[PDB]
């Protein structure tokens, strides 16, 4: 998220690095703003509660057998918010699809920043020779360097479209493509997951697009 | 690894607030006035290197820089009991005793004059920081140092540390060039700060007077309230928790869009310790209902009846004995009761995090709530700032004083473009309250 | 669920009634004057959420908004011991302490001019109350703010909360006593019109009756406006005793209004207290029978309503509700109903539903009752049609003779003519005719 807000300025000087930057920023902002509430939700579904539950369960052990269940209850409390059951593996796989989409947006932002830096390297790499030639007394523009710079600029302007389209898909998807997992999340029977469905927020394309969010 | 925060204090009010925040962090991590951690907080689970730089003399040296172009404020900050607590190498005072003179232009000129000095202090704080999340600049958009120096520091920090979060603490005035300076500080925050937290003096004073029963509030009480809000927001960073221990996550949660960086703050209970809550357990639900009440917000954001102000995102860090189950129930009840109205650019983002108040800092409330919410109502405060800037620029009110300074030397163009930026921010915040902010940039 | 009531105090008499009612509620719920719940009321059965709003300090604060155009009553309310009991934010004080000048038109103008401030306090109280049921407007029918500002506050409460009950503790003027305001007749008529139109139910608290009852039954020589406010506070604490202490019947204001007002428009209630005696009048080992209480309440010496003893208006109770505070035997309540019906201890309206309910409920534990049986009488009687006729005739006398007509015509409500006073007298006359019909078989 910080990179979608920051690394757009790594090469925010070419209009080819505009659609990709803005669209990938939309994607990252939507996904991160949605996951901001999910962070606290995960921190309380099985994180904040299960530790105290384990403390309470061990608080009544007065025998080896009495203390045996104390940690098993903490185990179940922690495991509850993982959906690791084979039956719960439908919602678990939906959530891991959300994690996979977050990872994919991470790779997309990595590609965007690479386009923002490696393609920004050509604008200054060729300036060393001309800068030294000016002091050395040379004049004119090298045809091989001018043609290479023209090819590099054309590549930065035309192939930036691959980044632009990928980031536009990201901007759409961060709030839209989450719907396959949200189909199960919209059917949240657990009151904690229903609270997540009530705060499935900051999407910019889920509440407006996904019916369950608005 | 410790996750430090670099704090840059600009102006007299900023330096006083920085000293108060350093003392609050010291009390939270159990650090004495010399920065030495108390015996009761030596074995704390708090990552004190996260909030303050840890001096090898067991002193929690806050990674804070106290900047004041007038020797009075700088001397008082270094004369405070935290003189030994704060590292002297991070405190710079402008030898030019002319100050910024309540002019954003003069403040910017002074900041440009000490651009190397501020960047050096920032780099030194990064050196003394383990895993620093970013730098927070605290300044007053209407003051001279606060506005002009905030702009200069923001530009220098954007040039030197682009990968660190840029937090701006705009302390609004309760100066004829105050409106041009407000525009300039708004432009600086919108251009070089990734997240700007609005601390409006009018609403802060109103809240303090209503709850603490303090008539004619001075800057000290507003600074204390701001320090309490900041400590509640930083309790997750100070005490190493399980989630949201870094400012980057909060910034993404409240300002997923860098331009709509206007983050409003809330404190619960918003009442003095003398305000005795009679056998009232401030529950997560109670704290949420009080925060859903606009009267508890310490920011004077215009409650325009024509503009449907809404919370783009809200994150409530409850410090103290707050039950995560009660927090989830409070979040659900606030969403259901629509105690927080949210933008169509993203659904009702109301997050409740159960956090612990620092054990060495006494927390009188079992469950308190600090809200960092990006709401479109702050767009009304942006409209107010733009209107003030336009009021000064259209008549060039104190545009002569800025014309003595570079930001308005040729004309009042710095203040004019600054007011334009403030108006653009207000319009963008209204769009963020509108469904089209997802496609506004598309 | 709690059902908070937004107590709106207008005028000096209204401010006194509101402050006294807040003090009585704090005492009965065991809330100290600082709002910090009294040590004896932590386990109190008082539904403090129901009657009082829980502030940030958890102070048992009734949702009371004191709005007066004269600073004297506002200062006295703020100088009472219960200042920290109620929320300060709901008290709006007009810096222009000039009042309405005993003119109902001027009072309505003041209420509308402070409508932003007063409506703000009303809406704040409604948002600060979980299930705010409605507004109770304590004001004086003869005052300007009490009559005029009372009308404005009742209309504002009806408009902001059309579904919320608008109860008024309107201090009716002394129809038998020469009012010091020659325009006080017009003010009384306007307050009655406000009770009939912008208020859902009006409890007429005639100061002449207050003085008469205090002097004859309670042996209080010359009851003061402070005395009337204290009596109103005691009567309110008696009526809200079942509000704090949850009972089995008549658990809400809407239910009491339904049981006491067969006609939605004819909700003007006369007041009575039983036994009507000074606290020094200790009933000597006198086990107050429920039938004996009914007879004493029906005794005119115990009624707190200055209803003209008009032989032309056949006073009869449209509905009779006996609010008993203390240890009352429910079987004794049934025996009381039978004895009162047999002996005709209470005369009922011929054109209204026969409502003689005997409900046993507890008093506020924090409110000590000197009498084992204390009685508050809220009766809809056609004798109120006599009091309304006296008020209407006084209003007509003021409008026709231009008595204080300079003050009446100085306000916009009567700028063109004494239209506000005339419409007020017409509304009062219509209500009086309807009430006399109600006591008559032909009302329905």
């Amino acid at each position: 998220r910080k990179g979608h807000m920051c690394n757009a300025r790594l090469l925010r000087s070419m209009p080819e690095f505009s659609g990709v930057l803005h669209h990938c920023h939309i994607l990252a902002s939507e996904m991160v703003h949605f996951i901001h509430q999910m962070q606290y939700y995960v921190t309380f579904e099985v994180l904040e509660c299960s530790w105290d539950e384990l403390w309470n369960r061990v608080q009544r052990a007065q025998d080896l057998d009495h203390i045996i269940a104390a940690h098993e209850a903490f185990l179940g409390t922690v495991i509850s918010r993982c959906l690791l059951d084979s039956d719960s593996r439908a919602l678990l796989n939906q959530l891991r699809a959300v994690f996979d989409q977050i990872i994919e947006l991470q790779n997309t932002q990595d590609a965007i920043y690479r386009a923002a830096l490696e393609e920004l390297q050509r604008r200054l790499q060729f300036e060393e020779k001309k800068k030294q030639r000016e002091a050395e007394g040379q004049w004119g523009v090298s045809a091989a360097e001018e043609e290479q710079e023209k090819r590099r600029v054309q590549e930065f302007q035309e192939s930036i479209p691959k980044m632009c389209s990928q980031l536009r898909i990201l901007t759409h998807f961060y709030q839209g493509v989450v719907q396959q997992f949200l189909v199960s999340l919209t059917t949240s029977s657990d009151e904690s997951l229903r609270f997540l469905s009530f705060r499935l927020d900051f999407n910019e394309h889920y509440r407006a697009r996904e019916p369950r969010l608005r | 690894m410790p996750r430090e925060i670099i704090t840059l204090q600009l102006g007299q009010c900023g330096n006083q607030i920085g000293f108060e925040f350093w003392k609050q962090l010291c009390a939270e991590h159990g650090i004495s006035p010399e920065g030495i951690v108390e015996e009761f907080a030596t074995e704390g689970t708090d990552r004190k290197d996260v909030f303050f730089y840890q001096a090898d003399d067991e002193h929690y040296i806050p990674r804070a820089v106290l900047l004041d172009l007038e020797p009075r404020v700088i001397h008082s900050i270094l004369n405070s009991p935290y003189a030994k607590l704060y590292n002297p190498e991070n405190i710079y005072l402008s030898e030019h005793g002319g100050g910024a003179g309540n002019n954003w232009a003069s403040g910017f000129s002074q900041g440009e004059k000490i651009h190397e000095d501020i960047f050096d202090i920032i780099d030194r704080e990064a050196d003394g920081s383990d895993s620093l999340e970013g730098f927070v600049l605290c300044h007053s958009i209407a003051g001279g140092t606060g506005s002009g120096l905030g702009s200069y520091l923001l530009e220098r920090l954007n040039d030197r540390y682009p990968k660190k979060l840029v937090q701006t603490y705009s302390v609004f005035p309760n100066v004829v060039v105050q409106p041009y300076n407000s525009l300039l500080t708004l432009k600086r925050l919108t251009q070089n700060a990734d997240c700007v937290v609005v601390l409006d003096n009018t609403a802060l004073n109103r809240i303090a007077t209503d709850r603490l029963h303090i008539q004619n509030p001075s800057f000290s009480q507003i600074n204390q309230l701001v320090s309490t809000i900041m400590s509640a927001s930083t309790t997750t960073l100070r005490y190493p928790g399980y989630m949201n221990n870094d400012l980057i996550g909060l910034i993404a949660s409240l300002i997923p869009t860098p331009r709509l960086h206007f983050l409003m703050t809330g404190y619960t209970p918003l009442t003095t310790d003398q305000s005795v809550a009679s056998v009232r357990k401030t529950t997560v639900l109670d704290v949420m209902r009080r925060l859903l009440q606009p009267k508890n917000v310490m920011v004077s954001t215009g409650r325009d009846r024509q503009t449907n102000h809404c919370y783009i995102a809200i994150l409530n860090i409850i410090q103290g004995e707050v039950d995560p189950t009660q927090v989830h129930k409070s979040l659900q009840r606030i969403r259901e009761r629509k105690l927080a109205n949210f933008i169509p650019w993203g659904p009702a983002s109301i997050q409740v995090a159960l956090s612990r108040k620092s054990p060495y800092l006494p927390s009188a409330h079992r469950v308190s709530g600090l809200m960092m919410a990006n709401h479109t109502s702050i767009s009304s405060l942006f409209e107010s700032s733009c209107q003030q800037y336009d009021k000064l620029r259209k008549r060039e009110a104190f545009l002569e004083q800025f014309r003595k300074e570079d930001i308005f030397k040729e004309n009042f163009d710095e203040l004019d473009r600054s007011r334009e930026v403030v108006q653009e921010l207000i319009d963008e915040y209204h769009a963020a309250t509108r469904p089209d902010y997802i496609s506004w940039g598309t």
